[PDB]
Order: C-alpha cells, then sequence, then structure tokens
RNA sequence: CCGACUAGGGAUCGGGUGGUGUUUUUUUAAU
C-alpha cells in the first residue's frame, strides 16, 4: 500500500471505533501537510511529530469531526475551471468537505487553492 | 580581610553581610517567585478552611 | 548614570544614604571583577562628587584596601588608583587616620603595609620610611614583592643596598630585584 | 514473520564511556580483516570485546567502507557469498543421497534467493554482469 | 488499563518490548569485569555471543547463551 | 497479587495518588 | 577464529596465485 | 456581545458586537473573573485581559507549552486554574499576577471546575475515564476519583449546592455523581 | 596564540590566557593540548542579559576539545564566573548542519527526543529532550542553550527534561 | 458472515528478561 493511505486509513478507522488518539507511522511531510490542512478546517485536534531517527512517528488527537479520509491514487491534474467539477463528482453535497491537491503554492484544499488561484494535482479528500 | 579588627576606633558603617549574590537564571527565579506565591495563596485559601 | 541621578537629587528617605553607601562599601565582593568594577566606577564618581566624605573615605579606604587584596587582581589596579584620588583628595585628621591605618596594616599585613608606603604630612611619611627600612632589615617573595616596591619609592638606602646584592646573588622576583638593583648602580 | 532485529539508539555519539582511539579501532578491524573474518564478524567481535557499539557511530563511516577504503574488499558480498556456500552445500547433500526431495525443494527456495539479490547486486554493478552462479 | 500514546509512564515504557516502545532503543547494555588470573579491565557487551577472554592473560570471562552471556564464575563485573 | 506473594518490597499505593506522574514545589 | 579462506580480493587473488603455483 | 432581554419591564437597541478583542495566536478557552471587568483566554499561551483595554494586561504561562481549558474561582474569585495539553494542571494567582503550582497527571485533563461552597476544592475531568477531586492546598493526592465511565470524560461541572457533580463524557452518555462517593448516582 | 590572522579581541586574549595558564598547569597532561586553537570567540546574550561565550572549533579537533571539555569549562569557569561556557564547530544540507549544531552546541549531555507539537492555531513547538546527566546543572542552563541556539540558527526550540521541570 | 478491522480473557508450545523460594547441590565441565 502506499504511504499516505495507510495512514489516512489508520486515521479513518481509530476514529470509526471511537478513538481519541491514533499513532501513525510512519511520516512524511506529505502526511504533515495533509494533517495540517484537515486541522486547518478543524477535523483533528493537536498532533505531534515524535521524531525517532528512522522516520517519525505522528500521533493525532482527533475529535468527532471526521468521518472520511482519502487518497486519489492516480494524481491526476485539474484545472481551476474543473475544481468546481471534480468536488461536484467526488465531495458529499455542494459545500461538504474539501478536495486537497498538490499545487505550486504546496498542499492546500480545493477553495484556497481556488482563492488564490492556483491548480495542481490532487491528492485526497476530506470531509 | 576587611574585619581584621585593628586597633580601637569603629565609629564607620564599613563591610559586613547583605551583598548582592550572584542572581540565579529567571527560570529558577521565577520557580521560586511562584513558590512564594503557591505558599501564601495555600495561606489565603486556609481562611475559608474554617 | 540613573543610579547617580537617584543619589544626587531625590530628598533622599529617612536613612538611604547610610543604608546604600553600607551597600556601596559591600558590593566590591560581588564575585564576578566586572561586576565589582562598575562598584568601583560608583565609588570614583562619588569622590568626584565633603564634611561626611571623611568617614566615607574611610569606608572606601578599608573597603579598596580589601579589593586591593583580591583575587583577580586586574581591579586591584583599579583600587589603587581609588585609593590614591580618595587620599591625595582628603583631609587633614582623615589622613591622619588614614596614616594610622597605613601604619597599623601578617606577611599579607605586611603587603598592605607596603601598598601604604606606596601610597602615603612628611613626617608620617618618615615614619612610613622607618618601618620600611626595618622592614628591608628584616629582610615568602610577598614581602620581596613589597621590598622591590620599596626600593622603588626610595642609612636606609644603605642597608637597602646591602641587602640588594644579597637578594641578588620567583624569577619574576629575580627581574624585579634585577630592576631595583639597576636603580640602586644608577 | 516475526519481529526480532537490533534496536539501535536514538544517540550517535560515542557513549562517552569509550575512552578508545578513533583510529585503533580502524586497526583492530583491518587486523581482524586481514586474518581473515567477514565483516558482520568484524562487527560482533568489536561489539562484544573491544566495546564499540557500532563503529558507523563510532568511526567515521560503516566497516565495508572502512575495509574498503584500506584495501580488504570482498570478491563478492557478504550475503551472496553466503547463500551461494549455502546452496552448494545443499548441492553436494543432494549429489550425496538423492531422496532427499525436501532438500531439493529447499534448495530451490535458496536458488530463487541467490537470483533475486543477484540481479539486485547486478543492476546496482557491485559485482560485474556476465556473473552467473556457476 | 487505558495508557497516553505520547507522553506515557516510565513504569509501562520500561515494560513493554524494546521495538514497541515509543522511540525504539536497547535492554543491553555494556559492563566492565576484571578477569581473576590478571586484574585487568575488559569490557564487554551483555548479550555477548562469543567467549570473550582477557587479552592479556588468556581466561574466559563469559560464555554465550540464547540472551545474556553469563561470567564465568569468578569474574567481577561493574556495568557502565 | 501473584507478583505481590513473590515480591520483596512493592509499595501499595493509593488510588487517589495512582495518576500524579509528579508535581512542582514539593510536599513536606 | 571463526573461519575464512576465501570471499576477500586479496585471499582469493593470493589462492588463485597459489593455483598458478601448483 | 450585548443581548436585549425582557426580564424587567422597566425601560421604553444596538445589540450585537460592542467589541473585538485581538490576539496573534489563536485562542482555546474563555473565563471570566466574578469581578472587576477581568477575563483570561487560554490558548498557544494564556492571557489575561480586561475589557477596557484592547490587548492582554498580562501573560501568564508557565512554560512555553498550550493551554486547553480555563476556569476562573468561584469564590476567592482571584485564583485560575487550567488545563495544558502537556497533561498539566496549573494554578494561577491574580495577586501575585503569576502562576502558583502545577501538577502533571498520565492523561489529558479536558476540563476543571471549581467547589462553588468550598473554595479550594475542584474536580478535573480527564482522559483516563475518571474525574479526580483536587485540594488545591494539597495536589499530591486527589480526595476523590469518580470512576464509572467508560471512555474520556469531557465535561465536569458542580451543582450550585457543591454536593454533587454531572460528568459529561466521550461515550454518548452523562454521568451525576454524589461528591464523597465516587461512582455515579445516575447515567443519562 | 590561538587567534587566526586576525585581529584578537580581547575576550580572544582572555581565554588564550586561560589556556597559557592551563599550560602552565601543564605536566599532569601530556601534549593534549597542544594544537588546541580557537576560531572566534564570540558572545550570545539572553533574556537576563547574561551572556555565553561561545568557543568556535575548526573541527579536526573538537573530538580532542570536547575529550577534556568539563575540565576546562571549570577552569574556564573559575576564570570568568557566572558566564556560561559552551563550544562549537562551525560549517544538499543544512538540517543535518543544525542538527550537528545542536548536538555540540548542548554538552554531552545527550539529546533524547525531538518533538515538534502542531498546534490547532497553526503554530508549531519544536522541543528537544535532554536527559538525566547532572540535571541540577541542565535545568539552569536549559534557556541559555535555547537563546544561543536561536541566535545561531534563527529557529525558537524548547529545551525540556523528561522530569518535572 | 466476510475484511483493509479494535481491544481483550483463560489455557498451551518455543525463546528471552527480571524476581526470590522450593526441589537441586559440593573444587571435574557446563547444564
Ligand atoms: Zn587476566
Amino acid at each position: 500500500s502506499s504511504v499516505l493511505a495507510d495512514a489516512l486509513n489508520a486515521i479513518n478507522n481509530a476514529e470509526k471505533t471511537g478513538k481519541r488518539q491514533v499513532l501513525l507511522r510512519p511520516s512524511s511531510k506529505v502526511i504533515i501537510k495533509f494533517l495540517q490542512v484537515m486541522q486547518k478546517h478543524g477535523y483533528i485536534g493537536e498532533f505531534e511529530y515524535i521524531d525517532d531517527h528512522r522516520s517519525g512517528k505522528i500521533v493525532v488527537q482527533l475529535n468527532g469531526r471526521l468521518n472520511k479520509c482519502g487518497v486519489i491514487s492516480p494524481r491526476f491534474n485539474v484545472k481551476i475551471g474543473d475544481i468546481e467539477k471534480w468536488t461536484a463528482n467526488l465531495l458529499p453535497a455542494r459545500q461538504f468537505g474539501y478536495v486537497i491537491l498538490t499545487t505550486s503554492a504546496g498542499i492546500m484544499d480545493h477553495e484556497e487553492a481556488r482563492r488564490k488561484h492556483v491548480s495542481g494535482k490532487i491528492l485526497g479528500f476530506v470531509y | 580581610i576587611d574585619d581584621r579588627q585593628v586597633i580601637e576606633n569603629a565609629n564607620l558603617l564599613k563591610g559586613k553581610s547583605s551583598t548582592y549574590e550572584v542572581p540565579l537564571p529567571q527560570r529558577i527565579q521565577q520557580r521560586h517567585d511562584r513558590k512564594a506565591a503557591y505558599e501564601i495563596s495555600r495561606q489565603e485559601v486556609s481562611k475559608w478552611n474554617d | 548614570s540613573v543610579y547617580y541621578q537617584f543619589l544626587m537629587e531625590y530628598d533622599q528617605s529617612k536613612g538611604r544614604l547610610e543604608k546604600q553607601f553600607k551597600f556601596m562599601v559591600d558590593n566590591l565582593q560581588y564575585p564576578t571583577e566586572s561586576g565589582r568594577q562598575s562598584v568601583m566606577e560608583l565609588i570614583n564618581l562619588i569622590i568626584t562628587k565633603p564634611a561626611l566624605l571623611s568617614k566615607l573615605s574611610s569606608s572606601f579606604f578599608l573597603a579598596l584596601v580589601n579589593v586591593s587584596f583580591n583575587d583577580d587582581a586586574p581591579r586591584c589596579r583599579e583600587m589603587a588608583s581609588v585609593l590614591i584620588s580618595t587620599m591625595l583628595p582628603k583631609l587633614e585628621n582623615k589622613d591622619l587616620e588614614i596614616v594610622e591605618k597605613y601604619i597599623a596594616a601578617d606577611n599579607a599585613s605586611f603587603l598592605n603595609l607596603g601598598l601604604r608606603t606606596y601610597k602615603v604630612s612628611i613626617g608620617f611619611e618618615h615614619t612610613i620610611e622607618l618601618d620600611e627600612l626595618a622592614i628591608k632589615r628584616i629582610r615568602f617573595s610577598s614581602y620581596m614583592e613589597a621590598t622591590e616596591s620599596v626600593y622603588k619609592h626610595g642609612w636606609d638606602g644603605i642597608i637597602t643596598c646591602l641587602l640588594y646584592p644579597h637578594s641578588w646573588v620567583a624569577n619574576l622576583v629575580h627581574q624585579l630585584i634585577a630592576n631595583k638593583d639597576k636603580l640602586e648602580i644608577s | 514473520k516475526g519481529i526480532s532485529s537490533s534496536a539501535i539508539p536514538y544517540s550517535r555519539n560515542a557513549p562517552a564511556w569509550f575512552k578508545l582511539s578513533s583510529e585503533s579501532v580502524i586497526e583492530q578491524i583491518v587486523k581482524y580483516a586481514r586474518k581473515g573474518l567477514t565483516p558482520s564478524q568484524i562487527g560482533v567481535l568489536l561489539r562484544d570485546a573491544h566495546g564499540v557499539t557500532q563503529a558507523r557511530v563510532i568511526t567515521g563511516n560503516k566497516i565495508m567502507r572502512i575495509l574498503k577504503s584500506n584495501g580488504l574488499a570482498p570478491e563478492i558480498p557478504e550475503d551472496l557469498y553466503y547463500l551461494i556456500k549455502k546452496a552448494v552445500s545443499v548441492r553436494k547433500h543432494l549429489e550425496r543421497n538423492r531422496k532427499d526431495k525436501d532438500a531439493k525443494f529447499r534448495l530451490i527456495l535458496i536458488e530463487s534467493r541467490i537470483h533475486r539479490l543477484a540481479r539486485y547486486y547486478r543492476t546496482v554493478a557491485v559485482l560485474p554482469p556476465n556473473w552467473k552462479y556457476e | 488499563l487505558v495508557q497516553d500514546l505520547l507522553h506515557p509512564t516510565a513504569a509501562s515504557e520500561a515494560r513493554k518490548h524494546k521495538l514497541k516502545t515509543l522511540v525504539q532503543g536497547p535492554r543491553s547494555y555494556f559492563l566492565d569485569v576484571k578477569c581473576p588470573g590478571c586484574l585487568n579491565i575488559t569490557t564487554v557487551f551483555s548479550h555477548a555471543q562469543t567467549a570473550v577472554t582477557c587479552e592479556s592473560c588468556s581466561t574466559i570471562l563469559c560464555t554465550p547463551t540464547g540472551g545474556k552471556a553469563k561470567l564465568s564464575e569468578g569474574t567481577s563485573f561493574r556495568r557502565k | 497479587a501473584n507478583e505481590r506473594r513473590t515480591r520483596k518490597d512493592m509499595p501499595y499505593i493509593s488510588e487517589r495518588k495512582k495518576q500524579i506522574v509528579g508535581t512542582v514545589h514539593k510536599y513536606e | 577464529k571463526k573461519a575464512k579462506k576465501d570471499f576477500y580480493r586479496f585471499q582469493v587473488r593470493e589462492r588463485k596465485k597459489q593455483e598458478i603455483n601448483q | 456581545w450585548s443581548i436585549n432581554v425582557d426580564d424587567y419591564s422597566n425601560k421604553n437597541n444596538e445589540e450585537g458586537l460592542i467589541r473585538t478583542f485581538d490576539g496573534e495566536s489563536a485562542f482555546q478557552g474563555i473565563d471570566s473573573h466574578r469581578e472587576n471587568s477581568t477575563f483570561a483566554t487560554g490558548g498557544a499561551k494564556i492571557h489575561l485581559w480586561d475589557v477596557n483595554r484592547l490587548k492582554p494586561v498580562s501573560d501568564l504561562s508557565w512554560g512555553a507549552d498550550n493551554i486547553t481549558s480555563l476556569k476562573f474561582n468561584q469564590n476567592e474569585t482571584d485564583i485560575l486554574a487550567s488545563t495544558g495539553s502537556d497533561n498539566s494542571i496549573v494554578l494561577y494567582d491574580l495577586r501575585t499576577n503569576s502562576p502558583t503550582q502545577k501538577i502533571v497527571q498520565t492523561m489529558r485533563t479536558n476540563a476543571i471546575c471549581w467547589n462553588p461552597m468550598e473554595a479550594f476544592n475542584f474536580v478535573t475531568a480527564n482522559e483516563d475515564h475518571n474525574a479526580y477531586y483536587y485540594d488545591m492546598r494539597n495536589l499530591s493526592r486527589s480526595l476523590n476519583v469518580f470512576k464509572d465511565h467508560v471512555s474520556a470524560v469531557m465535561d465536569v461541572d458542580f451543582s450550585p449546592t457543591g454536593d454533587e457533580i454531572v460528568t459529561g463524557s466521550y461515550d454518548k452518555s452523562i454521568r451525576i455523581y454524589k461528591t464523597n462517593h465516587g461512582h455515579s448516582r445516575e447515567i443519562y | 596564540a590561538k587567534i587566526l590572522s586576525q585581529a584578537p579581541t580581547e575576550l580572544e586574549l582572555q581565554v588564550a590566557q586561560a589556556f597559557v595558564e592551563l599550560e602552565n598547569s601543564s605536566p599532569e597532561l601530556k601534549a593534549e593540548l597542544r594544537p588546541l586553537q580557537f576560531k572566534s570567540i564570540r558572545e550570545i546574550d539572553v533574556a537576563g542579559g547574561k551572556k555565553a561565550l561561545a568557543i568556535f572549533v575548526p573541527v579536526p579537533s573538537l573530538a580532542g576539545f570536547h575529550k577534556v571539555q568539563t575540565k576546562l569549562t571549570r577552569e574556564l569557569e573559575k576564570k570568568f564566573q557566572d558566564r556560561h561556557v559552551i563550544f562549537l564547530a562551525e560549517r544538499r544540507t543544512l538540517t543535518a548542519v543544525h542538527d550537528k549544531i545542536l548536538e555540540d552546541l548542548v554538552f554531552p549531555t545527550e539529546i533524547v527526543g525531538k518533538r515538534v507539537r502542531y498546534l490547532v492555531g497553526g503554530n508549531k513547538i519544536q522541543k528537544v529532550l535532554l536527559d538525566s546527566k547532572d540535571v541540577q546543572q541542565i535545568d539552569y542552563k536549559l534557556e541559555s542553550f535555547q537563546a544561543v541556539y536561536n541566535k545561531l540558527t534563527g529557529k525558537q526550540i524548547v529545551f525540556e527534561i523528561p522530569s518535572e521541570t
């Protein structure tokens, strides 16, 4: 499996089982940015990067507000004009959740990406 | 030393105790400050104890 | 500068003159020399800018003697300068009691009396010369540095010339004895 | 599958009781290698008796780099060499007695494992291409 | 029963497996022994895997076993 | 209970103390 | 103590020269 | 914010947002002093404020570890308490304008409430599934543990009679406890 | 004596006097001290103004320098009371460089963990954990370690011991 | 009743660490 996918799988089903903390290993910059944007929108609480010298561990604390993480496995390019279409086709509803993209300006959600007018490849979603 | 006790003329207020010590680092100083604050705050709630 | 202006112009207190001057004479034992050098500079400023200045000069003179007998002694030169600028600016009875303490102040007391013989009435000067002559006749290595300082300050010269080739015939003390004997030959 | 490996400490320093020299360790390393031990044996002897924890920490670099920079390079990597000699030991067992079908099966497994990392080492070109396992 | 993942207690962190801790690390150590023949300090691993010898006076100091190595009956050790 | 039956000095920690890992400004 | 009479560059070079010797 | 309230009929009006205090980092908890125009906000660091000045009067933080919750005392109103995400419970005093003493527990304190009838006792509600009744004058031991929850306790509160507490947790249930017992009197 | 071919500052003259006095107290040591030559003696202030002497080493010699760091730091604090005495080397990369700067900047007292807590406001708290070796001396110099590392790198990190405080 | 899935509980097999009692036992090896 991937390295973002099993981290998001742990952070998904741990919250489904109703835990208040996940430990996810290993940890990359893209995982830090994904948890960064989802705590910017308020889906997880704090999280902490314990640096062992191998790859890093994250302890996320998460309350109740998430209900699905994911990754879109072909990292196809989206456009600023088709951000609205891709959110319509993969989100649950109209203003429900965020598609998260790797852009020129880094990892951002879809509405921040179209706010500062930059497209990029898709990464994953959260709602 | 400065208190070698020379012959009898002692009309001055020369050297004795109460000099300035080397000051503690400010973490340890604020630690002792908040310990003193702890003891006086405990003495403030022990009046509700009755 | 701000603390000096506080000591000048503020109608003082119940006792803050004598209290903060107790702190003045006690703060030269602050165990960093970069700390007690500012105390020495405040002593310099308070003797640049009286009646009770005689008692303040007695306190500052005992304190400057104890700071001349310091640990690092890069500030003992500043204490010697402070003792000089307090003794040369003193009064009659103040310098008379200072000469009494100069004749008072074992081997550390001999080094203190050598520093006092370097410091300072021509009758008191001749009494200090007689005490230095008795010390040069009773001629460790602190007494040798005191005798080199006395030979730089200078019958008594005859006894010192009689002891100069004896002391010549610790290598910094040897260099000081060579300088004293060269001055004696000159 | 079991989890039984070694747990490298978080520190990367000499342990502050290691009063030996950073060069006498290298001299002991090249002495043991020239008297003829594999680098894993150098590491375990150095760890057990002359208590260097690990020599990538205490010396500059790892000990196969120390041996290659001091002239004692291996003909073939230690993994491939040990798997090669295990395969030829099973092959001589099989020529001795020919009803050991289980040992034939283990020979197929060992030969597959030979080809895997021989392919890896060949594409890295540690060992030259046109290398065959005889 | 229930435990915080980060900030775990030392009493439980010293009980669980050396890989299963928060940041892993060895529970082995090094200890210096003195040979009873010639009293010469040699430092030896705990899980020492080989029969180490005092290189001055060749006496066997430890014997390899499955886990820790055991020291040979007259030896004096000190953990460092 | 088994571990206490064997080992020598196992302190009886209270339930009311079993959840404090530490305290600044120690008590005498 | 353990073994090796092989596996090193200098060791197999010396045994190839030993084959050259005889 | 101000609210138009129909409780007295004495009078007869510009309801919302009379002022906007502003910090540089986020906030996480708030509680108001019960006199003297003062409140305190916890967050990246705990600040004290008053409703006249648009900036914090004082920063009262033990270390550089953030603060998750805050409660002022109800009598002896100048004693604050706070929960930091390093599993820490810190007491502050506002005479000395300083922290007072902290303890570190095993897991994270979600909430505090002070006893309104005993003025030095408080109850913490934390992530191992129970509540702890603590004396301010001796934080070396809890003077009760209220145990019956099965997931992380999210919030606690005292009865205004000071005789029982209510305690809602992450298992979707609340529990009421007599203060001298230590097990739940009732589950809703 | 220990400066390069530029003008030595008075701090360099004073610590060079400390080293020639330690060479005056030689013969208990046996030529372990000769090539111990500086690059610069920088001062770094703290929140209280109480500066810290960073002694620079070009690092072919920092190994033997911190082999006997603990004795000459105590002699150097005997010569300069109250002043913190730290040692330091000189510099892709720069993550390894700041790592080695931190590892040398702290005394040989063994960082045992690097946390970074990501808050909900978007802040981060970077934290280093120092373990056990003379904690009554380590907790005094925690904030001066913090101050000199912030001066060297810009990154503001927090030093803590896994103890009470 | 399936998996990408949380915790456990008792018993058992192989290894390891620690404890400190009984069977063991001693200056022949270790066990
Ligand atoms: Zn021996």
